[PDB]
C-alpha cells in the first residue's frame, strides 16, 4: 500500500 | 513601486517550471523573499512533496521589498503563461498583500506587449520541514533516460522496485505480462558528461514506488539534462532537478509499504 | 472542351484556402467567371461573411468560357483535396450547368495521376454587397502573432475588446481568472518587414468581438505572412489575408452589441 | 545455454515489424528454426494472411539449436518492445518449450540494460500453404505513395477496384461524394529508383478490395522504400515488403466477391 | 450579445 | 461481399 507524504515531514 | 518586481530575460524557465508541477498541484503559494521565489506543495493526492526555488540570481533584476505569498491556481496561471513565448521578457509584479499577480510579457520578435492581472486566492498550507538526509544511495543520470525508463515500465506495472548495490541501480517490475528490469551502472562519458551514470553508494537499499508519480516528475525533464535520484530506508525518494546556480526543482515521493 | 478549365501549378494554395474556410462554411458556391474563382458565404452561424477571390492570373492557365456556379459541400471537397499533395499540379474542370466538378492531381514525384468527379449540389444563396468602407483604424501585423494573441486570449475569455488610438491597438479581455491585454504599437523592422506593425488611425474606435471566430479566421495564417485588421463603428471587423497579386481571403465579423 | 539466442545490432527492425502487424494480429507464434524467425497468422477478422520471415543472416549472430514456437500476445510484446530504443542492441533468448521470451536491450547512449521476461501463451494455429502463383499483374511502386493512395481513397469509400492493363494500374472508388481513381503508369526514375513504377503485365486483371485492410498493411511502409502489389483472378492480393537479403513481410488479402 | 452578419450588408 | 482468407489456402 502507498504511504502518505505527511508522515515523513514535520510542520514548521 | 510595487513590493515585488522580478524580471526574467526569457519566460521559458517559468513556463517550464509550472508545466513540470501543474499536473501534480492544483493550487499553491509562491513564497517571495530576498532570496528568490520558492514553492512548497504536496501533490493533490498527498503522496508527494514539490519543492522549488528560483533564486534571485536567476532574474535580471529581482526585487522583493517585503515577503509576499502569492496564492495561485496553477490551471489559471497556465492559461496566462501560455500567452508568453519562450523568448519573451517576463516581469512579475505584486503589491503588498496582493489581490492580483501582474505579469507582463514583451515579444522579442515584434512590438507586442501582453499584460495580465491574475486573480490570487487565499491558500492556507503549513510549511513542512525537509530534514538533512544522508542517503544510502544516489544516482545521477541523463534526464530523458529516466523519463523513458519510468514511462516504459509504467506500461507493464503500476509499481517499481528500486535497488541500489555494488552492481548498480536496478528498476524492476512484475506485472500480468511478465517481469521487467532496467539496470544502470557507474559510467563515465568523457565527451558527453550528461550521459554519465554517477552512483554514490553508502549502503545497499531497496524501496518500491508508484510509477505514475515518477512519470509525473519527468515532466521536469526539459529543465535539466541530468536528474539525481536519492534513496534511503525510512525517507521519501528524492528526485532532484538542480538548475543553474543554486535554483532547484525537487520531488519527494513516499514509498509503498 | 469543358466551359471551365483552371490549372494550378501547385495544389497547395487551393488546399490551404479550403482549409481556412471549411470550419466556418458547410456548403457554398464557387463562382467562376473571366476574372477568376470567387466565393462568398456566411458562416454556419451567420455571424461572419467569408469573401474569397482567386484571380485568373494565379492559374497557369485559366479558362472560363461562361459563368459557372459550383455548389460544393466543403467536407466533401476536403475528402478529395486531401488526395492532392501540395506539390501536385491541379486542374479543375466543369461543364456548363455541371453535375460534377472534375479534379485532376498530377504527382511531381512519380507517374501518378489522381482524378475525382465530385458531385455538386444546388445552393441557393443570395449575393451580399460589400460596401466601400473608410475604416477608423487598420493594423497590419504578422499573421502568426495575430493567431497566438487570439488563441491565447480565448483560453481566458469568450470576448475581446479591440481599441485603436494614438497609443496603438489593444486587445483586452476580462474573465474569471482576471484581466488580459495585448498591445501592438507602430513598428518598423527593416530586415524582416513581415514583423512590422503598421497602424493607420483616422479616428479612435473600440469594438468587442467573439474570440472563437477570430481564432477560426487564423486558420488562414498559412496563406499570408501578414494580416490586416480593419475597424470602424457600425461595420463588421474585416480580417484580410491579401494573397499574391489581387487575390484575397477576407473575413467580416459582426460585433457584439 | 538456451536453445534460441538471436541478436539484432539495432532493435529498430523488430520494433517496426511488430508495429506493422499488431493492428491486424492479436496473438501468434514466432516460429524459430535454423533459417530464422518466421510468423504466419490470419488477421483477427480472417480476411488477410500475414507472412513474415527474418532470416538468420539479418541477426548478428543467430543461434537456434532446435525448432521453437514462441506464442505471443502482440499487445503484450509491444509493451516490452516500446522500452527498446531503435538504436539499442536487442537479444532474444528462449529455452526449449519456453514459458517466457527473454528480451535484453542494451542502450548505445549510456550504461543502461533493460531485461524483460515476457510470458508466452499456448497458440494452436494450423500452418497454411502459400502456393506458387504466376500473377496476372504486378506493380512495384514507392511505399509511401501506396500508403497515401489507399489512405486518401478510404476517406471516400470502403472499397477499391484495382485494374491492371496496358494503360497501367488504376485504383478506383465510387462513393456518396462521387468517383475517384488513381492511375500509376510504367515509369523509370534514374536518380531515385524507389520512385520508379515497374509494371509486369501477363494478362489484364480487375479485383475489388477493402481499403481498411490495405491501409493497415501500409503500417509496414517504414520497413521498405518500395512495395510490390500482385494481382490475379482467384487468388488473394499480395502486398509485399521485401526487406534486406531474403527477409520479407507479406500480406495476402481476400477479394470482395 | 452577438449581432448577426446580415444586418450589415445589402442583398444584390 | 468480403471473402474469408481460409478458402484460398490449404492446411499443412
Ligand atoms: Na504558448
Ligand atoms: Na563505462
Ligand atoms: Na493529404
Ligand atoms: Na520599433
Ligand atoms: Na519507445
Ligand atoms: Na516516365
Amino acid at each position: 500500500q502507498q504511504a502518505r507524504i505527511e508522515g515523513f515531514f514535520k510542520v514548521i | 513601486a510595487m513590493a515585488l518586481e522580478a524580471r526574467l530575460e526569457q519566460a521559458s524557465i517559468l513556463k517550464k517550471v509550472v508545466d513540470a508541477i501543474k499536473d501534480l498541484v492544483q493550487d499553491c503559494n509562491f513564497d517571495c523573499n530576498d532570496s528568490g521565489i520558492a514553492l512548497q506543495a504536496m501533490d493533490n493526492s498527498h503522496v508527494a512533496l514539490v519543492s522549488m526555488m528560483l533564486k534571485a540570481e536567476g532574474f535580471s533584476p529581482y526585487r522583493c521589498d517585503r515577503n509576499i505569498a502569492l496564492g495561485v491556481n496553477l490551471t489559471s496561471l497556465t492559461k496566462v503563461l501560455r500567452a508568453a513565448q519562450n523568448e519573451d521578457i517576463l516581469t512579475l509584479k505584486a503589491e503588498d498583500a496582493p489581490d492580483v499577480l501582474n505579469l507582463v510579457f514583451e515579444s522579442s520578435e515584434t512590438d507586442r506587449i501582453s499584460e495580465y492581472d491574475l486573480k490570487l486566492m487565499d491558500i492556507d498550507q503549513e510549511h513542512l520541514g525537509i530534514p538533512e538526509t544522508e542517503y544510502a544511495a544516489t544516482i545521477t543520470m541523463p534526464s530523458n533516460e529516466f523519463k523513458r525508463i519510468t514511462t516504459d515500465l509504467m506500461a507493464m506495472s503500476e509499481s517499481v522496485t528500486i535497488e541500489a548495490n555494488k552492481d548498480g541501480v536496478k528498476f524492476s517490475c512484475q506485472g500480468d505480462i511478465g517481469n521487467g528490469s532496467v539496470t544502470l551502472r557507474q559510467h563515465t562519458n568523457v565527451e558527453k558528461p550528461n550521459e554519465s551514470i554517477e552512483i554514490e553508494l553508502s549502503e545497499p537499499v531497496s524501496l518500491t514506488f508508484s510509477l505514475k508519480y515518477l512519470v509525473n516528475f519527468c515532466k521536469a525533464s526539459a529543465l535539466s539534462n541530468t536528474v539525481k535520484i536519492c534513496l534511503s530506508n525510512e525517507v521519501p525518494l528524492l528526485v532532484e532537478y538542480s538548475l543553474g546556480g543554486s535554483s532547484y526543482l525537487r520531488f519527494y515521493l513516499a514509498p509503498k509499504i
